[PDB]
């Protein structure tokens, strides 16, 4: 994909998390465990929403009659009408093929994106801390129990405090 | 030791079109194109009159099957299949062009012409074919005009309309084209016939020509202030009312069955479209504030990132 | 947004910076400053600017009048006439729209990856001399005075002068 | 020591709407959509003509109307409400077809048909309908051919139009339609009526009608061909024909003019001077026109996501 | 570009490379080399396969005349074929200077993209054993013989094998 | 110790237009827009019929010129310019109407129509503008109908012709319009000529003019089941065979040559195109399954990065 992530180096999808779309599974000592990200899956479905309010719309403009269904009508303008219905109906499916193209391309990219954007959010705020393995994983070098887990989800995860284990444990 | 990264997936996906890819799986996909239609006529909020085997052009000529509906007023007029515009056989000039005027139009009024006839003429030729009330009878807004005695002639004729309103009136008239020459001798005479009609943006004659007769329908626009004049001597098929076509509204051609507890917006022969979605797979040929035809079964629009299941 | 600068890890804007789109803000033992990227900046604008020289266009085709605005047409041709204008409105109208949404999009996302790029070009420079703090912000350990945050503008900075210092520093 | 990275904001942005958000803050924004006109037909660099009282079929009959516009060039013909095409009653067959044609061009010139009648009939036929300098008068490139002597029988006459120009040649007759059988034995005698005009390309037949008009037909001669008109009495004859020269555009509108303004865009309304794609005033427009839509405004981003302090 | 890289970072493309896209050029005690990537090539002409497939098509609509090429027709109706074509070329006109600078830009930034893709993979399996320097090169701070640059290109680098070794360089 | 990442460049690359760039240089590119057609008729798989000098019409009334087009079956119909339907002069009313009807149909068949005159009509005349097999000859499928005596009065007769196809035949007529009124008195006599067509569907009166003569064509359609009638007394062409119109064809008008060693889709005045492109700037009147007409010389479509050089 455009940004990686997403059938890049996230080899695969998580079909046993049902409570969002992108997320966290951590392993330490006291065990394993899985919890959705609400910002990023919410800004990722926000963004859908707004494609299908402007997208699933019809025009307000009253077209009439022009065929009749159950009689004749002038051979010379009848087949005039006939031209214009099947330009305009080549036209109209055209577009509907190139937005629907258009769109469905900036969805599953978009999408791969706020997957991006989460990793690198993870990245910078355990700077030092940790390395990454190539996977969508983060290795730290630290003991860090389940409630410096949710620290990191939050956002309120402070580098310093781990910062002096850490160098030593990388460094040798 | 470890915190990894990831996003949800499914089992069975569905596939959606890209830019690069035809056959590419997302988690989630939505329809954009409609497949299925209601087949019933939903008609709330709208003032609408259903003809059934009335014709449009019946209504202002007078057949005896548009009795009910020779004067009102609508915002939506349905048409259906096989509906009777002539009972006595024969055809208007200039037919589809009238017809789309009525069908166009928003309500329909009638004004008396305000003809009669010297004691010679009969101006009450019933038919068998035109029968309403369990009688002969004929078109409700026109009269046969024919000699009272049988081998008498029809005598030379003059009748005049005037529009005395603002707007432009809508006036019809048949010619009597006989089967025999023993038909035309016993209606109108030896003599030789010729109706003439005059108005300010109208001249034409109209020499009559030898189971049943027919009977050719004429029509014109008298604008206001103007007068037509209709010159005659045997054949003519005058008219005792003109007709005002009023305001505007939906002309719709459908066979469905009609139902007053559901609303819509777009239609077509085979029924009523209600569809929030952009496009429409049914018909090319629909009124109203439709979805727009495409020629495409299904366009899927993805709802979610790519399925990279396990 | 796409690249995850503007709107994304960068907090806000600057309403101070007036002379460009993009730029840099120093701290250091001489004081504080301010200063715009020409480079950054300049691409950002071609770019919107090519926009408009694409999008500000009339086509040159000459057309005629084929309803009479003080005469009555022929009830046919004229009802033809209003299904094939309503429809050709209805297409442009949907173009228009379709236009400027999909462009807004992109210049939006192109804005936002012009930040990056600077980002990224700033990051790769300092190499193991700083550290990024995850709010776009490098915190650089050695004395840094105004000609070396100059060097860093300028795309000059050399990281070999400084690392031997940082690494003491960094690890401390 | 510290190094921040950011980019500028504005304290008042612009909403615009994008494929994901309708209500999207951006720093700078501009308008897509015309919405405004001039109510006026900007005619610099343009030898244009204002018809005024004058309707486009009357410069090739002629009526009184337009005497000031009977021949001329122009690249650009202008006509307005109410505007007289017949002094006399009746109509044109084919009317808007003719009106189109004469709005396309850009500019009329006449040529003589050099037509002649022999002394029982009289070729100066005026009538109280069409009035012109005081007294009583006639569309001035026709002539009502009616007999000398009242009651006479109109001799039967032959009158032949070659093209000797290199361009194809535009020419209109009438055919008399009388009240009564009275005026038609008066004016042309009791005798049956036969008007034929035939041409290579073109050929048809008219017999008038018993209250009195004077319909107008018309047809193009090519190059080199001959048309024949044979008559005894109702036809209006051609004294002269019409050549439409070259291309111009045609612009019906009530909006007064203005030599100071250019513009390529017109409608009833008046002229588009815009740089913009879209517009908003009406469908019904001619010329190099913005295309028009169903908006009042369409905002094009100009600049990043306004993310204000 | 968006993400940077081509026309980026990396200053310029290689005449040299002729058996791919995109690939790698290395530097070591023995001497040189260059190799093509097969997976980021192929992903990016795939890609382009792709749209050529979809816009390089026609609708199966059946159109027949309605302008006579010999015989003249009616001027009023012959006006309104003649606005209605003009109106459908324009439209036509219109769509297609879209698409395809649409599809241009969408081409540009995605093989822009799959540059990055390979450029982030390969920094991710060097890990700590190697430094950016800021021109799409990595400067590896251990012996890698061709036998360790072919692990690099074909994925098979264990970055733990010469981690002590690489440290050791790097603080010097 | 270096490993670099880098992208391939060529040394001569081409220039294409962005959403943000006019001049953008990349590796590869290929058009769009097709501005080259073969300037012949591609003929290949198709059951086609060119018609050469014959034109259209002409293949209904029989002109010398198409008797190697009265009957026949085809998916396409190749007209030509200056091509011949009247060997003596006149033209048919509603001309192009029929013109189209018959290049939009898949073939055409001839009906015997089977009635007959009396002794003292002549139906076998011939003329020098219409040429056969040497001598004089005439329209294959009508009959110039003149006395049989020079100046005795033509008789009144009635020709009828029922239809029995399931299906509408097509029906041509002509009506002679003399030069003088010697040669009229000659071939119909003297008395006051009349000719009345009618059906349910038609109903119509003619008259010949006076004033080197010829023969205007008149048509209609005869419904399944339904009769026409044609009563006259000089005058009339009346036909030997009428037509019938056998479903559906593609009608191309063009002046190139036919070639049969190669398929195309799409036809337009001066040839095929044959292209796979979706655009195309020969011209906008096309038939067929085409591309698009746009007004642009070239669109060139990226097909590979941006080319950095260098
Ligand atoms: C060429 C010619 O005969 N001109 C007449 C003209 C026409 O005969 C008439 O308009 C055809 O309908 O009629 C003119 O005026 C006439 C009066 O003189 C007469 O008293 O009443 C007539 C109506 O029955 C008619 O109005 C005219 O229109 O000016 C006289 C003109 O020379
Ligand atoms: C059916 C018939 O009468 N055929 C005549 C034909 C017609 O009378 C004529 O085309 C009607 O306009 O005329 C033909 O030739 C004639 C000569 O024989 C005659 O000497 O001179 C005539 C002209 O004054 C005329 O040209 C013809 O067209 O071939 C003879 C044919 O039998
Ligand atoms: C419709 O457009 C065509 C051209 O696109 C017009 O035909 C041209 O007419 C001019 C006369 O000014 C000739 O010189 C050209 O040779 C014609 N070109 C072709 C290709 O036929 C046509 O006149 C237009 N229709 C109307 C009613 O104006
Ligand atoms: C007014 C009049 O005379 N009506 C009579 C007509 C006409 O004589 C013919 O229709 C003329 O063609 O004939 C009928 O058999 C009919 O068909 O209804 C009876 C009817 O009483
Ligand atoms: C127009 O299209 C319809 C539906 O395909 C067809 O039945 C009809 O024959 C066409 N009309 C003309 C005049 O060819
Ligand atoms: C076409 O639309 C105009 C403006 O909406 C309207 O005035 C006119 O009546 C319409 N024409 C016909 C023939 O219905
Ligand atoms: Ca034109």
């Amino acid at each position: 994909g455009l940004f990686g992530a997403i059938a890049g180096f996230i080899e695969n999808g998580w079909e046993g998390m049902v409570d969002g779309w992108y997320g966290f599974r951590h392993q330490n000592a006291q065990g394993t465990g899985q919890a959705a990200d609400y910002k990023s899956t919410q800004a990722a479905i926000d963004q859908i929403t707004g494609k299908l309010n402007r997208i699933i719309k019809k025009t307000n403009t009253e077209f009439e009659s022009i065929e009749s269904e159950f009689s004749e009508i002038d051979h010379q303008i009848g087949n005039v009408i006939n031209w214009t219905k099947d330009s305009i109906t080549d036209i109209w499916t055209y577009q509907a093929e190139l937005l629907v193209a258009m769109e469905n391309q900036h969805t599953i990219d978009m999408a791969d994106s706020e997957m991006l954007n989460l990793y690198e959010r993870v990245r910078k705020q355990l700077r030092q801390n940790a390395e990454e393995d190539g996977k969508g994983c983060f290795e730290i070098y630290h003991a860090c129990d389940d409630s410096c887990m949710e620290s990191i989800r939050n956002n309120t995860y402070d580098h310093s405090q781990y910062r002096e284990e850490a160098l030593l444990n990388r460094l040798n | 030791d470890k915190i990894c990264l990831g996003h949800h997936a499914v089992a069975n996906g569905t596939i959606v079109k890209t830019l690069t890819n035809e056959q590419e799986e997302v988690t989630n996909a939505t329809e954009t194109v409609e497949s299925t239609s209601l087949n019933r006529l939903c008609m709330k909020g709208r003032n609408h009159k259903d003809l059934g085997n009335c014709h449009p052009i019946g209504m202002l000529i007078g057949t005896p099957a548009c009795d009910l509906h020779l004067t009102g007023t609508w915002d939506t007029l349905i048409e259906r299949k096989n509906a009777i515009a002539y009972c006595y056989p024969g055809a208007t000039v200039n037919e589809e062009a009238l017809r789309q005027k009525i069908m166009e139009s928003g309500g329909i009024s009638k004004i008396n012409t305000g003809f009669t006839y010297g004691s010679s003429i009969n101006s009450a030729g019933t038919t068998k074919a035109c029968m309403r009330n369990g009688g002969n009878s004929f078109y409700a807004e026109l009269k046969w005009l024919v000699s009272k005695n049988k081998g008498q002639n029809f005598p030379q004729t003059t009748n005049t309309y005037r529009n005395a309103d603002t707007a432009e009136h809508l006036i019809m008239w048949g010619i009597h084209h006989p089967s025999s020459t023993q038909e035309k001798n016993d209606l109108y005479g030896t003599q030789s016939l010729s109706i003439s009609v005059g108005s300010s943006t109208y001249k034409n004659n109209f020499v009559p020509v030898v189971g049943l007769s027919r009977i050719d329908f004429h029509w014109t626009l008298v604008q206001p202030g103007d007068k037509i004049t209709f010159s005659h001597n045997g054949g003519l098929i005058a008219p005792s009312r003109v007709s005002k076509l009023i305001g505007r509204g939906l002309g719709i051609q459908s066979e469905a069955p009609i139902d007053n507890s559901c609303e819509s917006k777009c239609f077509w022969r085979g029924g009523s479209i209600n569809t929030r979605l952009p496009f429409q797979n049914l018909s090319p040929r629909t009124v109203g504030q439709c979805p727009k035809y495409v020629n495409k079964k299904s366009l899927m629009l993805a709802t979610g990132m790519r399925n990279v299941p396990e």
